[PDB]
RNA sequence: AGGAGGUAAAAAUGCCAA
RNA sequence: CUCAUGUUGCCAGCACGUUAUGGUGGGGACUCGUGAGAGACUGCCGGGGUCAACUCGGAGGAAGGUGGGGAUGACGUCAAGUCAUCAUGCCCCUUAUGUCCAGGGCUUCACACAUGCUACAAUGGCCGGUACAAAGGGCUGCGAUGCCGUGAGGUGGAGCGAAUCCUUUCAAAGCCGGUCUCAGUUCGGAUCGGGGUCUGCAACUCGACCCCGUGAAGUCGGAGUCGCUAGUAAUCGCAGAUCAGCAACGCU
């Protein structure tokens, strides 16, 4: 058979949750096998910054950036499933990589 | 420097981001486009209160949501002002710009607009005490507002000194995370310099 | 910054090693992050305002 | 020290000027701002006026000065003591 | 079968239990080759000593993360929990010795303005 | 013993013993002993005149040490101070020649610390 | 400890010998954050003393200890502009700690080229009552007895 | 509630606006 | 701790591997990753408490009395700092106090202070073998096996937008064995001579690293003074931002 891997990248948590749900509902409406929303480790890119302009260096303030990931895999990609997956609309906060 | 920006204090819990899009390789271009957009919309129209500007980007198409006190001034009935602003947003080459102008329901419950109105008054000639009192009464009239604090600092009345005055009413729990605090800040242009007005409006709690 | 310098930083320099960063928002040559293209001050301001999608105050 | 694969660095401006002067065999004083060009064996007999940032100082090349940059022979900062 | 885990400052171990003699196998190596230290060996063997059931158990372990002392602590905790899973009445003796208490001591985060953890940079009021 | 003008220390392992030559260090001693064939763990007491000959021959053939090296070093310093190079002027004034911090440090070039 | 005493840490029993004093000695001779090194040094010292005397290393170490353990101390307090040395009793735990620290500190200053040897020699010497640690205990007792007049402060 | 005893070597100066 | 969860993550039970390893068909069992949830509330017992707060002790529990650490700076004070992030009232320049370029300087040194790093050695130096981490970074970037160099490094390009691949399967202290034998040394590494590599239009003023030689002060430091109360001090290594390359012994 053919294996189609769907990767979901998101900055917010509930966005990736909703996208995973919608993907699953859409594909299983067409009768295809899903492994499910397999989670992946979340990147954290940290940035430390001095709060004030002009010196006062010991006073800093830390930022972070979280990238949550879920893995969606469909088995036996029926052409109808593929056609639906191209037509699926999802929120901007989510990134869908289809391959 | 004492108190942090409440919106940034509550970003992950109570409040939400003013711009939603994801791009890794394009993050730089996206952010510089956003800065250009917000500078354009700030410098353009002061007449109608610009409460908030939200930007969404998906591939080539770009969506800009703006919340306004009075949309009648924002877009001409023939579409003149909308034409100007869309022409500028095409100058900023966001490719497709689907632009929506929205009206903020309660005007005096929005701290940004309250600060903007007090700045307008204090810039024309109005006494700062009168401005703060009018703002406080107007905000406290509406139901959802629980408490409000209004602060303005600078040269007040043309005095050659720096005075800071804050007026409070109700509850303003700054250190409470679940407290729904909406913050606003404007810098009033006067003849004696620029003076700032900060407003906190506390409207209940958010329980998730 | 001086607008001459701000503009000149975007011109194609005659040698590759002559180009630097100069934060987009304010033109501050020092302490500019590569991901945001903002200096530390503008990054803090815009992140507190919430206009970086994903940047949030950290505490661990 | 510049890598041997690249070869010595002499900028084309003064390279061509020195080539012209030694092709015409006339030893004229060269006014140059190039402190960053190494000395090549073709430079033994010529005299250079190199910029120290304030003025041009005459530098006469010898055999022992091969392999050094022109700028080494023009001191820049002036110290007399306290 | 029987499985259990012990954790001590970023050192996790999993212990599979076999009721044979008392040999030790830690990722293919014996208790003498893995942890060649007397204090650590005694830390590993202490719960068996207090339960008086030494050398009734063969165990196979998987030690990942942390270092030698951390892995010793993790293995001790896992051995103690396996003994509880074997016989519940062992709990009054085992837990009284504290062999069932996970040690919640971990490295303290380094804080800005300080050189590390809690040590502060040198100060002069002059 | 005696080697090319140097009285080697009484009891040292050979690889350390040769480092008392002005032009030899640990790597050079290991190279010399390995090339010649004499054990580097061998003491200086049991050293034999046949060995002394073979080390002397090899090092004289393949390295410039002692007075030759020392005079070459002062000759190079002399050349660079002669041609008036920046390094020559640094050698003259007695300051660091590799562009090192002179504002506070460089006491090893300035010598003993004299107060004002 | 303005609000009270701090709790005391649970010292463990030594594996090789079974005396917690050996582990306390290991901790006090510990340096640089290396427990295993100090453990091995103490083991070597005990083995050397065992070889030298033909007796029990733990017994001879204990004998050295109560030979160096002081009973009366000097605690200095300024009274009326002139500082006084006030004799004060010591509790057994403080005495054991003080003796162990004296033993190690004075053993590091010996001349026998290796700590695994200096420690054994100092322990043996104190067991015989001759070492610098024993001398230190003698001077401490002497200075405690020299100022019995000032014990009336009782602080 | 009543009440007793004990308790300090030396330590100078600081300009006249806001 | 429970439920859900099986890839690029684990491998207990099966098989196939044989050199090289979960490497591979397979398996949710134990990890682990990340979602949902339970769980500390003086909740229970005993004594003190005005029968009140609250406190002392005990049981259960992973944890017991704000569990540990972050984030979190009330009203104000210092005319505290910043007109050199930005913005701005007023004043000043406009043929310059605007702007372009080359060279130079911000690295100068008879000195003083302050923050650090390396040491002064044997709980150590050097040599050989060997065991254990977490957290990170990567597109005109990370760049492997291999070949050439002694070593910085060169050729080449496998594979990776990365739980896959590279940064080695990831460490150093640690352990085992050998040697040194208390000495200005097999300590210490500065300084200086020579020979190179790489980045870069360009390493002289003024880059980093490698090889050979060189081998200074320094024997635990005066009065005085600094940090720290448990995974804390002490040490050991690792990664990141800035960045073509680095003065990183700094900072996080
Ligand atoms: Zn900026």
């Amino acid at each position: 058979g053919q294996k189609i891997r769907i990767r979901l990248k998101a900055y917010d948590h509930e966005a990736i949750d909703a996208s995973a749900r919608k993907i699953v509902e859409t594909v299983t409406r067409t009768g295809a096998s899903v492994v499910g929303p397999v989670p992946l480790p979340t990147e954290k890119n940290v940035y430390c910054v001095i709060r004030s302009p002009h010196k006062y260096k010991d006073s800093r303030e830390h930022f972070e950036m979280r990238t949550h990931k879920r893995l969606i895999d469909i088995l036996d990609p029926t052409p109808k499933t593929v056609d639906a997956l191209m037509r699926i609309d999802l929120p901007a906060s989510v990134d869908v990589n289809i391959q | 420097g004492q108190k942090i920006n409440p919106h940034g204090f509550r970003l992950g819990i109570t409040t939400e981001w003013k711009s939603r899009w994801y791009a890794d390789k394009q993050y730089k271009d996206y952010v510089k486009e956003d800065v250009a957009i917000r500078k354009l919309l700030a410098t353009g129209l002061e007449r109608a209160g610009i409460a908030d500007v939200e930007i969404e980007r998906t591939r080539d198409r770009v969506r800009v949501d703006i919340h306004t006190a009075r949309p009648g001034i924002v877009i001409g009935r023939r579409g003149t002002e909308a034409d100007r602003i869309r022409a500028d947003l095409e100058k900023l080459t966001g490719k497709q710009v689907q632009l929506n102008i929205l009206e903020v329901k309660n005007p005096e419950s929005q701290a940004q607009l309250v600060a903007q109105g007090v700045a307008e008054q204090l810039s024309n000639r109005v006494a700062f005490r009168r401005a703060m009192r009018k703002a406080i009464q107007s905000a406290m009239r509406q139901p959802n507002v629980k408490g409000i604090r209004v602060q303005c600092s600078g040269r007040l009345g043309g005095a050659e000194m720096s005075r800071s005055e804050f007026y409070r009413e109700g509850r303003v729990p700054l250190h409470t995370l679940r407290a729904d605090i909406d913050y606003g800040l404007y810098e009033a242009k006067t003849t004696f310099g620029r003076i700032g007005v900060k407003v906190w409006i506390y409207k209940g709690d958010i329980v998730g | 910054a001086k607008k001459a310098l701000v503009h000149k930083a975007n011109k194609k320099p005659k040698f590759a090693v002559r180009a630097y960063t100069r934060c987009n928002k304010c033109g501050r040559p020092h302490s500019v992050y590569r991901k945001f293209g903002l200096c530390r001050i503008c990054l803090r301001e815009m992140a507190h305002a919430g206009e970086l999608p994903g940047v949030q105050k950290s505490s661990w | 020290p510049r890598s041997l694969k690249k070869g010595p660095f002499v900028d084309d401006h003064l390279l061509k000027k020195v080539d012209v002067q030694n092709e015409k065999n006339t030893k004229q004083v060269i006014k140059t701002w190039s402190r960053r060009s190494t000395i090549i064996p073709d430079f033994i007999g010529h005299t250079f006026a190199v910029h120290d940032g304030r003025k041009h100082v005459p530098v006469f090349v010898t055999e022992a000065m091969v392999g050094h940059k022109l700028g080494e022979f023009a001191p820049t900062r002036t110290f007399k003591g306290h | 079968p029987i499985q259990t885990v012990g954790r001590r400052k970023e050192a996790v171990v999993r212990v599979r239990l076999v009721p044979g003699t008392g040999q030790f196998n830690l990722d293919g190596r014996t208790l003498e080759n893995y942890f060649p230290n007397k204090v650590h060996q005694q830390l590993i063997k202490a719960p068996l000593v207090t339960v008086d059931r030494v050398d009734q158990f063969d165990i196979y372990a998987h030690l990942d993360g942390g270092g030698p002392s951390g892995q010793a602590g993790a293995l001790r905790l896992a051995i103690a929990r396996a003994l509880i899973l074997v016989q519940p009445e062992d709990r009054p003796a085992l837990k009284k010795a504290g062999f069932l208490t996970r040690d919640p001591r971990a490295i303290e985060r380094k804080k800005y303005g300080l050189k590390k953890a809690r040590k502060a940079p040198q100060y002069s009021k002059r | 013993a005696r080697l090319v003008g140097v009285d080697l220390p009484r009891d040292k392992r050979m690889e350390i013993a040769l480092t008392y030559i002005y032009g030899i260090g640990r790597t050079r001693s290991n190279e010399i002993l390995a090339a010649t064939g004499i054990d580097k763990n061998m003491r200086t007491k049991d050293l034999t005149d046949d060995q002394v000959t073979v080390l002397r021959d090899y090092i004289e053939g393949n390295l410039k040490v002692e007075g030759d090296l020392r005079r070459e070093v002062q000759a190079d310093i002399r050349r660079k101070i002669e041609i008036g190079c920046y390094q020559g002027l640094r050698h003259r004034r007695g300051l660091p020649v590799r562009g090192q911090r002179t504002k506070t440090n460089a006491r090893t070039r300035k010598g003993p610390k004299r107060t004002i | 400890p303005r609000k009270g005493p701090a709790p005391k840490r649970p010292l463990v029993n030594d594996p090789v010998y079974g005396s917690q004093l050996v582990t306390q000695l290991v901790n006090k001779v510990l340096l640089e954050g290396k427990k295993s090194l100090a453990e091995r040094i103490v083991y070597g010292a005990l083995e050397q003393a065992r070889e030298k005397t033909g007796t029990d290393p733990v017994v001879t170490l204990k004998r050295a200890l109560d030979n160096v353990k002081p009973a009366l101390e000097v605690r200095s307090r300024r009274v009326g502009g002139a500082t006084y040395q006030v004799p004060v009793e010591v509790r057994p735990d403080r005495s054991t700690t003080l003796a162990l620290r004296w033993l190690v500190n004075f053993s590091r200053q010996r001349r026998e080229k290796t700590m695994v040897e200096r420690l054994a020699n100092e322990i043996l010497d104190a067991s015989n009552g001759l070492g610098a640690s024993v001398k230190r205990r003698e001077d401490t007792h002497k200075m405690a007895e020299a100022n019995r007049a000032f014990a009336h402060y009782r602080w």
